[PDB]
């Protein structure tokens, strides 16, 4: 479980574009992916 | 009208009878809960003046020699006061008494003549009627399939008196039950998921063999019962009623109950009884009274008590 | 009647939103000295407007207190309690309002052109305190209540028709006929104009819409009800849950129900304070909890600690009383669960073992798993009075150790294998083994519970009953003084408080006496590590008591003396486990000796023709090994006065002989 939080974290530093984190009671929201060429982001690291 | 009538109350409810067989109903209008017509009969016993000793001999008029023990069950039908101490605390108002006593020394004959007198008592014998007779429990409707009490021997005495004969015999279900009963005057089932508790405010007067049969003047006292002291401790006024042979008291025992026999009537000439119609009246209204002491005897009783506790110390060594 | 004047409602609704200020929650409740102007100050339900907008919800939390906390909404707080459909009505167009004219018309941004579509609905929630489900009349109905009660059965996620699809049975047509109020209207004919046959309509199941339904039971009392659950609120509630419902009452034939509108699953401070700082805090408290007993300190303490708890981290404790069958033990039991919410009064062949179980059984027509409540189930959180703890049935006993130690009730039967949670507190009473305590058998032959058992008592009192008349004289004036002719509610409010803002947390001085303690307890050889713990969470209630945000040694050390005086360890032989029933020996009377004359030598060996007693404990006392206490020195000094061996001119002052 620990580990999928850092990989759900990982996806929007590296989709800065179509999903966003904001803050409700301390917890976290994720805003609607809008997924495209979700493959080529990857290849930049 | 709703939400006036609650789970064994005693009310006369008046209303109307409603209706190829009909099934008949009552629509309730009004309802209560339970006197110069009486009180010329209760201003006659007054009047004389004897009260202790007319009423203790008035119960059972037809058993010798317990006079001792008739005080106690006049004492006990009138019953103390129920204290509500406050700040959720609660001190019972009622006395609970034991009959030990050999084999035919009339012990349960009082048993019929409390359930008689009281307008609330209840008989049972036995190990409580079974321990389904005793207590109580839910039962399910097979109609609605809600589940509803069944009164047992100690729910239906509720406000009353409950006479159990033969209470050596009684198993530890059932002794376990009678414990928060004498002491709480409640019954706390937890069963099928129900928890629910049962007003239990009982009188209970329990009459008994010795463990071992009989009582020889050799044996010891405490050797001639099955009861531990929690259950000893929980009774008051408790009683040991030994046979011993005598020709000047079974004389007299055997006068009394022959001509009990022979006679509609007490062997006794000088004195008549107060019959039992007059003895419930009297007995209710006394019942209505609340009286408190004062502190003059107050500081009496701390120094009996002092001089009562300090003596047992001694005797039970 | 349809008092709702519309124009007038969104008006008052338009002036609430637009103008609340989180300041005025303090007024209502008298919370003056709690007003913070760096944050009240600001509009309240503007920001859940700016938030649900942007986390694309489409729900409005109504905290409905607010209403009286405004004045014009005083108008408009009693008839919400009749007509909460038009309040939403209200809300959706208000939002509408709220994205057109705060974002658009203030060119802002643009990001609601999706909001002009969705739907919205806002649920009031904080309604007054209602009078429970027994109290409830036919004249309520159609009127938003509120309630509290328990979960049971659960029915899975039902869905309810919204929208029919039909299909055409000879063309192929496809319509789309919604629902009205409830009802859905079969077309005749098709509705094409080349194709006109008449019934020629049918239905197609799989390609309807539909929404969530859920059917939620809940218990308050042993009565309950059934309740209604639909949409965004399903996923919210399990069996053996505990709810607070705010909802609609409903009757359509009789079946009384709910409509549920909200689900919530989770000046006297000065007075406080004033308590706080007092002296004789502990002896008050201890005192006031039972009136109409006398002394008993220690028992009072726990007792006391077992009402407020330990902390639980991401805590209960359990006492059981051993003594002689006249002392007081029933009377503080009936106190605990009469002043302790939902609390259990329980006996030993009074329950069973799905007494203190809750009966898990399987559903005959939804097969799912529901649970019909139990007495270890009912009082999670609080406390379960258990009297004749001794005379319970061993299959019944065998169950309390994962209970005790692990708040599980874990369940392998035919088909049903699951566990629950029964996190509560326990306080139990035995009668000693036979009649009365025998001090001639160790203390463990006089207990009939197994080691194993008894090791996870925090707590046991043996209550022995003495006949000396120097305390029985003074318990029989105060029984006496009672039938002639901090109050309950301090003492609720006080702990009710303490339970819900005091953590305490253990501090690094307070970690040695813990181990100390221990170590020396185990030395003396029954001191399994179920003490040790039992040791921490009573430091832990102590404080809690204290209201101190750290838990230190006065509360380690007061913790440890009251398992001690419970225990009654000093009092017991250490290799037969025997009572000592006598509680000046020549050894003590050498101790003394040795103390005076050491007394006399230093005072007369000092430089100093007089010292202070405080410079007396600094030189000798304090000096070496672990202080004693000065009445010991007081004593010997004051003997020497009365021999005339030192002069005691004052308190201050200690001076040499004449
Ligand atoms: N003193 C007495 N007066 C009247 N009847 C008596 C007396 N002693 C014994 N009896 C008779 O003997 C019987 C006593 O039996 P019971 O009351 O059942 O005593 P136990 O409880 O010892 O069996 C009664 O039927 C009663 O008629
Ligand atoms: N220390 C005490 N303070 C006040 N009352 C006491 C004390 N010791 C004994 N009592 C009295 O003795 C009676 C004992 O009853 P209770 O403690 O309820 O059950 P049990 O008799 O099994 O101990 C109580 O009614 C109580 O008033
Ligand atoms: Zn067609």
């Amino acid at each position: 479980t620990k580990e999928a939080s850092e990989i759900l974290a990982g996806l929007q530093g590296i989709l800065p574009m179509d999903i966003s984190v904001h803050q409700v009671d301390g917890g976290l929201k994720v805003y609607r992916w809008n997924s495209l060429d979700k493959n080529r982001f990857s290849k930049l690291l | 009208l709703v939400r006036s009538l609650s789970p064994g109350d005693i009310v006369d409810v008046t209303g109307i009878f409603l209706p190829l067989l009909t099934e008949t109903y009552l629509e309730a209008q009004f309802v209560r809960q339970h006197t110069s017509d009486v009180e010329e009969r209760v201003m006659e016993l007054i009047t004389s003046g004897d009260v202790y000793n007319r009423l203790a001999k008035s119960i059972a008029p037809e058993i010798y020699g317990n006079l001792d023990v008739k005080k106690a069950l006049l004492l006990l039908l009138v019953g103390g006061v129920d204290k509500r101490v406050g700040d959720g605390m609660k001190i019972r108002g009622d006395i609970n008494v034991c009959l030990m006593g050999d084999p035919g020394v009339a012990k349960s004959q009082l048993l019929k003549a409390i359930c008689k007198i009281s307008p609330r008592g209840v008989y049972t014998t036995g190990k409580g009627s079974s321990g389904v007779g005793l207590t109580a429990a839910v039962m399910k409707d097979p109609v609605t399939d809600e589940m509803i009490l069944e009164g047992g021997a100690l729910v239906l005495a509720d406000n009353g008196i409950c006479c159990i004969d033969e209470f050596d015999k009684m198993d530890e279900s059932d002794r376990t039950a009678i414990h928060e009963v004498m002491e709480q005057q409640t019954i706390s089932i937890s069963k099928a998921g129900i928890n629910t508790t049962l007003n239990a405010r009982t009188s209970i007067l329990a009459a008994a063999n010795p463990l071992y049969g009989r009582y020889n003047p050799r044996l010891s006292p405490l050797d001639n019962i099955n009861l531990p002291a929690a259950l000893l401790s929980r009774f008051d006024i408790l009683f040991l009623m030994l046979d011993i042979p005598s020709r000047d008291d079974d004389e007299k025992l055997a006068e009394h109950v022959t001509y009990v026999h022979m006679h509609n009537k007490q062997p006794d000439l000088d004195f008549t009884p107060v019959e039992p119609s007059k003895m419930r009246e009297y007995i209710a209204y006394a019942k209505t009274k609340r009286p408190v002491m004062s502190e003059a005897v107050n500081d009496y009783v701390v120094q009996a008590y002092i001089r009562l506790r300090q003596d047992s110390k001694r005797e039970m060594d | 009647g349809t008092n709702v004047s519309i124009q007038e409602c969104t008006t008052n609704f338009r002036n609430f939103l637009m103008s609340f200020k989180y300041k005025f929650r303090k007024i209502l409740d008298e919370r003056e000295e709690f007003i913070n102007n760096t944050t009240d100050e600001e509009l309240y339900y503007i920001k859940q407007l700016n938030e649900m907008r942007e986390l694309g919800t489409s729900n409005l939390n109504l905290d409905a207190r607010n209403l009286l906390a405004y004045k014009q909404t005083e108008d408009l707080y009693h008839q919400l309690l009749n007509y909460p459909q038009e309040v939403i009505s209200i809300m959706d167009q208000t939002i509408k309002d709220c994205m057109v004219s705060l974002i658009v018309d203030n060119n802002l941004d643009y990001d609601l052109d999706e909001i002009e579509t969705k739907f919205y609905k806002v649920r009031p929630y904080n309604v007054g305190s209602c009078k429970g489900m027994r109290e409830l009349n036919p004249n309520d109905i159609d009127k938003l209540i509120n309630l509290k009660g328990l979960v049971l059965r659960s029915t899975p996620v039902i869905p309810d028709m919204k929208v029919a699809f039909f299909k055409c049975n000879v063309c192929d047509h496809t319509m789309a006929v919604e629902i009205d109020r409830g009802v859905i209207q079969e077309p005749a004919r098709c509705e094409r104009i080349d194709c006109n046959e008449p019934n020629s309509m049918s239905l197609i199941h799989n390609r309807c819409s539909f929404a969530d339904k859920q059917v939620i039971k809940l218990q308050e009392t042993p009565h309950s009800i059934s309740l209604c659950v639909y949409d965004e609120l399903v996923d919210s509630c399990r069996a053996g849950d505990r709810i607070e419902v705010t909802g609609t009452f409903r009757s359509i034939p009789y079946k009384t129900y709910v409509d549920v509108v909200h689900v919530k699953k989770v000046q006297d401070l000065a007075k406080i304070r004033e308590v706080a700082a007092r002296e004789d805090l502990y002896s008050l408290l201890a005192r006031s909890i039972a009136p109409s007993i006398y002394e008993l300190e220690d028992v009072k303490k726990g007792i006391l600690l077992q009402l407020f708890g330990g902390t639980n981290k991401t805590g209960d404790i359990n006492i059981l009383l051993c003594g002689d069958p006249s002392t007081s033990k029933s009377q503080i039991l009936q106190y605990v669960h009469k002043i302790t919410p939902r609390g259990v009064y329980t006996s030993g062949k009074g329950s069973s073992a799905v007494g203190l179980t809750a009966y898990i059984t399987r559903d005959v027509d939804t097969k799912q798993l529901v649970l019909e409540s139990g007495a270890l189930v009912l009082s999670d959180g609080g406390v379960c009075c258990i009297d004749e703890f001794d005379k319970m049935s061993d299959s019944t006993r065998s169950v309390l150790h994962e209970v005790m130690e692990q708040q599980t009730i874990s369940i392998a039967k035919a088909g049903i294998i699951t566990t629950l949670n029964a996190r509560s507190s326990i306080l139990a009473s035995a009668n000693p083994i036979g009649s009365r305590y025998n001090p001639n058998l160790p203390v463990t032959e006089n207990i009939d519970l197994p080691p194993p058992l008894l090791s996870r008592f925090d707590l046991v009192y043996l209550v022995l009953d003495k006949v000396d008349e120097k305390n029985d004289r003074e318990l029989a004036k105060h029984l006496t003084n009672l039938y002639l002719e901090l109050p309950v509610e301090f003492l609720t409010m006080y702990i009710s408080y303490a339970k819900e803002h005091i953590h305490p947390i253990i501090t690094e001085a307070a970690k040695t006496e813990l181990v100390r303690a221990y170590v020396g307890m185990r030395k003396m050889g029954t001191a399994t590590t179920r003490q040790l713990e039992s040791m921490i969470r009573l430091a832990e209630a102590h404080a809690k008591m204290k209201l101190k945000n750290v838990v230190e040694l006065e509360d380690v050390q007061e913790a440890v003396r009251l398992i001690r005086s419970a225990i009654k360890d000093y009092a017991t032989d250490p290799k037969t486990g025997k009572i000592d029933m006598n509680l000046k020996s020549v050894i003590q009377r050498k101790l003394q000796e040795d103390l005076s004359r050491e007394i006399m030598n230093v005072l007369k060996d000092q430089a100093s023709d007089s010292m202070s007693f405080n410079e007396l404990i600094k030189q000798i006392n304090e000096h070496s090994q672990d202080r004693v206490e000065s009445s010991d020195i007081q004593e010997a000094l004051s003997r020497l006065q009365q021999e005339d061996k030192v002069i005691v001119l004052g308190e201050g002052v200690r001076r040499s002989v004449r």
